Order: structure tokens, then C-alpha cells, then sequence
């Protein structure tokens, strides 16, 4: 019924409520605005002499990392949130309440890598408003949006489904930034080294931790139809997988 | 909110074994035992957070619970008041502001309301969390030790508020804890538990006093003293440890203190009082250690 | 130990006033005040847990001091006889077993004292808790409600367990507890702090005048019973029209009760009435929200 | 006294005994011995079919990158163990007691490290025992723990100061993790772009993160006068930081 609806949404409510209240946020904004006002301005514009003409997509992929990252952290904080206090233990009382744990829970995932795309767009916007170049079409930021529901909603459930088989949280933090930093130092590192190196190069296309971290620093995408599909059946697993865990396990 | 043969035990060890409860219209159930028998983990099983309880636990899942287990939950960066907000939206019907009101103020919490939970004290703390329960405006409360933490007066205050609420709300509450004192004051019946099962069931429904005489002797006295108060009188109950004999209420010590004396027994203590859980308790519960 | 003006305040809050405080060659001293006074506050200052207390501190550094504050603290994956260790080892001297047996099976906690930490209850963290305190072998021992969470026997034996302690060790004790009747049994004297300064201090040791035992005889022993009475205690009050006297509070009724049977005179009626520090604790606090 | 000084060692005896006793210690172990035992047994005697010849060094650097990572996360947890579980509160009752709490983990820290450092050499010399190649100096061994202490110390102090700062542990260990992968990473993205892009580089041999963290995957090192002095100073510093502030920090 509604009500039931009703009460999983003001958990999600208040999820989003605290990031817009808590300081650290406002920090992180401005930190990323900083740092992608301070490309535009020392080389985009100077670096060849252009007559201040820039290259919104290199911004534009830098702006990306940096915000999946920002936003996975946030994104880890609203799951560990209630192991961290102990809240945890008020909720999980019978499958109804359970259940719509893990459904709010995966609602403010959703809804907070609508915000930090939204972010993302505004700080390009006004990169485009500030100097010369052509614009980026709107539907490449729109693409991008999509990037971030993915990616975040990918990790996001699977860092949830391990929170709640732990019931840690300083190891989720830890997974979340190690998965991130990991994949694009290990490529260069060694995939050229065994005979294999071409086949674990290729099959890296098909293990969504791979081909979504590399892409966090791309310009742009385009998903193979595997590879598309693979992410987002990884995503459908694993709210199954959550869902079937949360009612059985106790706390 | 029934339980029908719970059992349930961590690997070898059962707390809980073949055990049955319900609420045979009654409304406040206290909940008695020793440290280690498993009070808490009946009223998880209860609140259900804990399902592998080989049994059954029938709730009618339209009703709401409300409950309090262990140390406190909130979130400590935030206000006492935000809790209270957020809990009734998220976990009751919505938030109430006459309804929070009456309870922060017969708690008395308010002058600390609206500051950071990680600045309450242990007290503070509990008594937010029992408010925090009460928010849901739920029909079954269950209270793992509600009053732990708190003072004389805090502890009456807070137990006389909910004995109000549950005439207000169709409640039936369960509470386990120590300080039988307090018990006593919020009951109508009392289960005590031993050995993953009820063993006393105590009936209260006005303060009968079934008024009681203590007769306090030497342990090398005990034997002997509890043959003849036994023999002579009624015994109601007794704690071998401490040289206690109970036994129904006399108006004049002289009959017993003559025939003792003529057994060379002289009481350390004698006196007339009310009856209470706390004897109750140990008569059951002091034979694990003593 | 000593405290000498030490004030305390978090931001605009002031806790601590001006506050003084020694052992008057006391051994046991109980610290009683409401919920929010500051007891767990003064109880860090002397611990060491808090430097910005403006004021004085004695403390010969010489010695050590043992504590509990909050919450019990325990590596969770650990057994809780590692715990013991460990701490003797780190904080203590070093491990004494024979020390340790005697602390394990005083408080009985011997039967799950090899399993983990995480898997006891909260009663039975307490009771580790404050072995683990009382391993560093302390001659100072803070306890912020030391029974806070143990059943009606645990609290007995333990207190008894730390009494007999000071003695076998030099021992000086502070312990702040609600469960003022627990105090009671492990006293001599208790201070009351309240609004930020101590105002009421309690020689348990010397009671008051009123603290008296009533001894009730029929009329025609009443002389001889008055009579023995004079030549061994003092009489406090004499009411021959109702066949009572009055001495000073006893403990112990056998003496009296040998003699007078020697005499042929046994008494119908033996109380005593003193005043608990229940009831000191209300007088003074009760106003702030009644 | 000796009385204090025993005190304090009987913490780090215990710190150390946990690390021996825990089975993810052991599973860690065999982890790292796996992936050395692969890239030898695949490749490194395979790729371009050699008569069975390798270089230890590419071993050698890589056990190193796994093990300082490893040590570093088993300093973190040396480090943070006690706000965990809260028992910080029994130790900071005392200046004495205070002092002696930073000097038992800085004890603990150094011997984490030695110890990483004899796992490392175990391992390289299993591989030299089992095939073909010109073994490597026992002095270079050596100087590989001197890395290792330093690298670990420097993090582990710097990470504990913040770990007192904060009282809290969840980014501790995230920043344990996030700054290890984060310099090979950003290096290449984008020191080149911006016209101080040699500037920066150059700098970077002076920024202890910068230079420990680059030299984690290197099969050798010599560090500059200047280098090796400032790795040092640092690691003074923290260490006098870590007590002046423990003396004052109320718990
Ligand atoms: N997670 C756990 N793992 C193993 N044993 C447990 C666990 N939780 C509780 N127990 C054991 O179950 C028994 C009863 O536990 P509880 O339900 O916590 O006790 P209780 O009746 O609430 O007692 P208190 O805490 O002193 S009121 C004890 O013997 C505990 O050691
Ligand atoms: N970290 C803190 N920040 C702000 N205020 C605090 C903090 N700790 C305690 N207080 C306040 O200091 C006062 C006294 O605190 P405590 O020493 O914990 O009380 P208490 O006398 O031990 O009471 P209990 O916990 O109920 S026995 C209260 O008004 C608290 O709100
Ligand atoms: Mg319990
Ligand atoms: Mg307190």
C-alpha cells in the first residue's frame, strides 16, 4: 500500500536531506569547481597561445572522475550510515521493513548520482559560458548521465550487499576508492606481460569493473551491446541479491 | 504477539528452549531473570530480528512495534529532536508534534532537546531512546532494561508516562529488567525465566502487599530454623544465601522468639513488610551461584 | 587524589564549579546527583581523560588508577580472559593469576570467560569490565555505575568482592551509582553533587541522632528490660505508658535478644528506622523538576 | 624507568601477536606467494621461450608493490584498533601513559614493516631457488627494507596523527589506500597538460607522498640527498607531532 511507500521514502528523504546540510558537501563542490576552473584558466586558454579557445571535453572528463569519486564516497556514506551508528538494528525488524531498507537505500543511490550528474553539467556550463569552443551537445551530457547511474548504482549495490554480509564499514570505504584507483594503475602495469596479456586485455570489455572504471576518464562512450548489457544485469543480481540477503540475515 | 515453542541456541549453547509466551489480557508483562537466560534474545526474537528461531512468532504484521534493545540508537551527530522527527516519519505514521511534546516534557528532557546526541549523557541518552520507541505510536513496545541508565526520579516519570500511554494507545507492553523496584511500580504480571523457559508466572492486579515477616538467623541456624518456622507457621519463601526465612505476616515476634530461643536460636533480624519480586527472584534464581 | 577548585564548563554549559574533593581517610566514597550533574564528568578530570579542567589535579603519578567510564571497553574478538591479560600486562603490572581466579570466580563469571567478547552480554561486560579494571591492581578505582547492568546477585558479590580488596590492597574507591541501595552496602561515606557543586556531605559512619532502634515489651517486663538497657547502651528515650525504648541504631539484635532471654523477657516488637540515602537524594534534588 | 618501558613493549607484543594469529594475515601470505608464483611459472619463463631465464628484479618489484600494500593496511589496523573498539580510553589517562601509547605504536609500526620486509626476501628467494637467473645481491635485499621502513613509517605516523585528529577510523583507511593509488595514477593523466607541467614533475621529488608512493614499484632506488633527507625530517616530525598532541587531546 502507500504507506508503505510513504515510509520508505522519508528514509530516502532524510539520506538526501543530510548531504545538503552537511558542510563537507559544500566543500567538495567547491573543490571540484576549483579544480576545473584552474585547468580552464592556467593552460586550455594558454598552454599553445590559442586565441582562449578550449577543449570542453577534456574538462568535461575531468570534471567525470572527479565527481564519480566524490560521489561514490557519498554514495558509500548513505550505506554505511546505519552499521556506522547502529541504527541498523531499529530497522531490520520484519521482511516488510526490511525489504524497504534495501529499496530506499537504493533509491538515494539513484537519486544521488542524478545530483552529482546534475553537478557535473552546471560546472561545464559554465566553463562553455566562460570561454570560447564549441558547445557540447546537450544529449553528451545526457549520456553522461547515464554513465553516472550506472556506474554508481553498479558499486553502489555491490558495496551494499558486502556491507551487509560484514557489517563493516571502514572496509567499504577502503573497496570503494581501492576498486576505483585500481583499475587504470594495473592495466599498464602488467597486462602486457603474459601470453595472455591480448586475452585478459579483451576480456576486461566484459568484467564491469574494469570497463567502468576505465571509462570514468573518458570523453565520451559507447557501450558494446555486451558490455551494456552486462552492467546492467550486474545491477539487476544485485538488488536481487540484496533483497534475498537482507530477509534472511540477522541482526 | 504470541510465541509458540521457540527455541534457539548458538551452537551448543540453547537459550531459548521450547518456550511459549502471550499476553493473557494483561498489559504490562515484566520480564525477570539472571544475567545469561536470555532476555534479550526472547524479545529479539519478538521484534524480530532474529530469524532462526525454529518456531513460531505470530504478529500480525499490520500492527507496529516499537522497541529498545541493549545500549541506545541514534544518530549522534544530530539533535535529540531530530531523532525524534526522523524516527516518526520513518518508522511510525508521522511525526506528532502534541504526542513528542507531551513525552519530552513528561520526561523532561527538554532543556538538552535540541542538542547533538553525542553531547547526552548515558541518562540522556536513554531517555531519548525510549522516547525515540514510543514515537511510533505502537501497540507492542518491548524494553530491554528501559531504565538502565537513568535516575530515581527519571526512572518513576518515564515508567508512570508509559503506564498512561498505554491506556491512550491500545498497547500491550513487555519489559525486561532489573531494578524489580520499578516493576513493581509499572505491572500487572511478571514472568520469570530460567534455563530457557518460564518458571513463575506472578499474578498482580492491586497492591495486595501480601504482607510478609523476615526472620534472619546464622547459617548454622538455617536448617534448623527453617524446620520450625515451616513446621509452625507458613513458609512463603526463602534465600539460603543471605539466612532469610519468609514466612505470612505476624503482629507479635514473642511466640516465635520464645520457641527459637528454646531451640538456641537467636534471629540476627527480624520485621514485618510488603512482599516483593525481589524475593521472588531470589527464592527461583540465588541456588545457580549459591 | 585530591581536587582542588576545578571548573568545567562546554561552551556556555558549566559543569563543574569551583569543585573540591578528598578521602577523609574514607575508603569507600559514593558519588550521587541526577542525571546531567556531572558525575562521569568529575570521575574523567581524576581519570585523566580531560586536560582543559582549569584547576588542580593531585595526583602522585607514582600510583595507579584503575577505572570504568561509560559503556564497558573490550576487544570485541577476543575471549574475555584475554582481555584480562592483556590488560594486566599492558596497563597493570603484569599478570597475576592467583589475583585473576579470585576476581573470575568471586563475580562467577567463569563459565564463558574463554568465549568471545562479542558474543557476551551486556550484564556479563560489566562483569568484565570490572575485573579488568581492578587487574592493574590500582590503589585508585573509579567506577561510573559499576552494577549498571548486573542482575540483583552480581551486584552484591561484586561489591562485597571489591570491599574485601581494599583492605588487601591500599585502596581508596570512588563509585557513582543510581541503585542508591547498592551504595548502601559498600559506604562510608557518599558526597551529593548538584547545579555544578557538591551540597550535601554524608559521614556514614556516623548517622544521625534519630537513627534508633525501638525495643517493645509487655508493661510488666518494662522495668528490667529499662534497666538492662541503661547498664549496656544508652537510652535515648523511654515511653513506659506504651512499653517502648529507644537506643542508638543496632546492627545486630542477638546480644540484646541473649540477654533479655536470660532475663525471661522477650520482646513482641524490635525495628529500627534510619534514613536512606534514597531519601536524602530526593530531599535534595526532587525540586529541579517537581 | 624500565617498569614504563616494559609497559609499553608489553603493547607492542600484543599488536604483533594479533598480526600472527589472525588467518587473514596467513591468507594475505599466500596471496602475495600466488601471484609471484604466476608471473614466474607463466610468463617470466615462457614469453619469449628462454631457457627457463628470468629477472628477479620484475619480481622483486612487484612483491614489493603487494607487500608495502599489504604492510600498510596491517599498519592502519595497528593504528586505529583502539578506536575501534573504543579501548583508547583506557590507555589516555595519563601524560606518561599518553607518550608511552605513541611510543608502543611507533615500536609496532617499525616492526610491521620488518617484518613485510622478511616476507618479501622469503618470497624473492623461493623464486631464485626454484629457477634460472644471476641472483640478486643480498645488499639489495637490504636496501629494500630500508624502503620499507621509511615508506611505512612516513605513512603510518602521518595516518596515525590524522587517526588522533579525527578519532575515526573508516578514513583512515581510505586515506592509507587512496593515496597509495592515486600518485601513479594522476602522474600520467595530467602533469603533462598545464605549462608548469615540468615544474610539477620536478617538484614532485620533493613531496614525500609524490616520491614513496612512485618508488613502490621500482625495481631499485637510490634517493637524492635531498630526497632521503626531507623522507627523514618528515618522519621526525610526525612522530614529535603524534606526542605533543596525544599530551593535550582530551578521550
Ligand atoms: N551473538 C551471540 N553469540 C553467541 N552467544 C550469544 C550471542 N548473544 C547472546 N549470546 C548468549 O546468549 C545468552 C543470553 O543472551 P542475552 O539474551 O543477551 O541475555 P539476557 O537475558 O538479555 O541478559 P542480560 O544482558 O544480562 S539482561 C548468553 O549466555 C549469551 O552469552
Ligand atoms: N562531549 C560533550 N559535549 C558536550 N556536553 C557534554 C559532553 N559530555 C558531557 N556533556 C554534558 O555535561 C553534563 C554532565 O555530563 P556527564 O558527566 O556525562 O553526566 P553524569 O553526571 O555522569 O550523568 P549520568 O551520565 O546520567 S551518570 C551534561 O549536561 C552533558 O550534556
Ligand atoms: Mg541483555
Ligand atoms: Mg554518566
Amino acid at each position: 500500500v502507500p504507506r508503505g511507500s510513504h515510509r520508505i521514502l522519508n528514509l530516502v528523504k532524510y539520506d538526501l536531506y543530510s548531504i545538503f546540510k552537511s558542510p563537507l558537501t559544500y566543500l567538495a563542490i567547491l573543490v571540484v569547481s576549483s579544480l576545473i576552473a584552474t585547468q580552464s584558466i592556467l593552460m586550455a586558454n594558454s598552454m599553445d597561445n590559442p586565441k582562449h579557445i578550449i577543449v570542453y571535453g577534456s574538462v568535461f572528463a575531468a570534471a567525470k572522475w572527479l565527481l564519480l569519486i566524490i560521489g561514490l564516497m557519498f554514495v558509500v556514506k548513505t550505506i554505511t550510515r546505519d552499521f556506522s551508528q547502529g541504527t541498523i538494528q531499529l530497522y531490520m525488524s520484519k521482511v516488510k521493513t526490511r525489504v524497504g531498507y534495501i529499496i530506499s537505500k537504493t533509491i538515494s543511490i539513484i537519486l544521488i548520482s542524478i545530483l552529482f550528474a546534475l553537478i557535473h553539467y552546471v560546472i561545464l556550463i559554465v566553463v562553455q559560458a566562460s570561454s570560447n569552443g564549441k558547445n557540447l551537445a546537450f544529449s553528451k551530457y545526457v549520456d553522461n548521465l547515464w554513465f553516472f547511474l550506472i556506474f554508481l548504482l553498479f558499486f553502489g549495490l555491490f558495496l551494499f550487499l558486502i556491507t551487509l554480509a560484514s557489517q563493516k564499514t571502514a572496509m567499504i570505504f577502503s573497496l570503494g576508492v581501492f576498486l576505483v584507483l585500481i583499475v587504470p594503475f594495473i592495466k599498464p602495469f602488467i597486462t602486457f606481460i603474459p601470453r595472455y596479456g591480448e586475452k585478459v586485455l579483451d576480456a576486461f570489455d566484459y568484467i564491469p569493473f574494469a570497463y567502468l572504471t576505465d571509462k570514468m576518464i573518458s570523453s565520451n562512450f559507447d557501450f558494446s551491446n555486451w558490455q551494456w548489457v552486462i552492467s546492467l544485469g550486474s545491477i539487476v543480481i544485485f538488488f536481487i541479491l540484496n533483497i534475498l540477503y537482507v530477509a534472511k540475515k540477522d541482526i | 504477539m504470541k510465541l509458540e515453542h521457540i527455541t534457539k541456541k548458538y551452537g551448543s549453547n540453547v537459550v531459548l528452549n521450547d518456550i511459549d509466551f502471550d499476553f493473557g489480557d494483561s498489559r504490562i508483562v515484566g520480564l525477570i531473570g539472571k544475567n545469561g537466560v536470555g532476555k534479550t534474545t526472547v524479545m529479539k526474537v519478538m521484534n524480530g530480528n532474529i530469524i532462526k528461531f525454529d518456531g513460531k512468532v505470530d504478529i500480525d504484521n499490520a500492527d507496529n512495534i516499537g522497541f529498545l534493545i541493549e545500549h541506545p540508537k541514534l544518530y549522534d551527530n544530530k539533535s535529540g529532536l531530530y531523532n525524534l522527527k526522523l524516527f516518526a516519519q520513518v518508522l511510525g505514521k508521522g511525526f506528532d508534534k502534541a504526542y513528542t511534546d507531551k513525552i519530552i516534557d513528561a520526561f523532561g528532557m527538554r532543556p538538552y532537546i535540541k542538542k547533538k546526541v553525542k553531547k547526552y549523557s548515558m541518562g540522556m541518552k536513554q531517555k531519548l531512546a525510549i522516547a525515540v520507541s514510543l514515537m511510533n505510536k505502537p501497540k507492542f513496545l518491548i524494553l530491554d532494561e528501559p531504565t538502565n541508565g537513568m535516575d530515581p526520579d527519571g526512572s518513576i516519570d518515564v515508567l508512570t508516562t508509559i503506564k498512561s500511554l498505554v491506556n491512550e494507545l491500545d498497547m500491550r507492553i513487555l519489559i525486561s529488567s532489573h531494578k524489580l523496584e520499578d516493576i513493581e511500580l509499572i505491572c500487572d504480571r511478571a514472568v520469570f525465566l530460567r534455563d530457557g523457559h518460564f518458571v513463575q508466572d506472578v499474578n498482580m492486579e492491586e497492591g495486595v502487599a501480601s504482607d510478609t515477616t523476615i526472620v534472619t538467623v546464622d547459617h548454622k541456624d538455617f536448617d534448623r530454623t527453617e524446620k520450625y518456622l515451616a513446621e509452625h507457621f507458613q513458609l512463603q519463601n526463602v534465600d539460603k544465601a543471605d539466612g532469610h526465612l519468609m514466612i505470612n505476616a505476624q503482629k507479635n515476634y514473642q511466640v516465635i522468639l520464645k520457641a527459637l530461643s528454646e531451640l538456641d536460636i537467636y534471629p540476627k533480624y527480624i520485621e514485618t513488610r510488603k512482599s516483593s519480586l525481589r524475593d521472588t527472584y531470589f527464592n527461583i534464581n540465588q541456588r545457580g551461584d549459591k
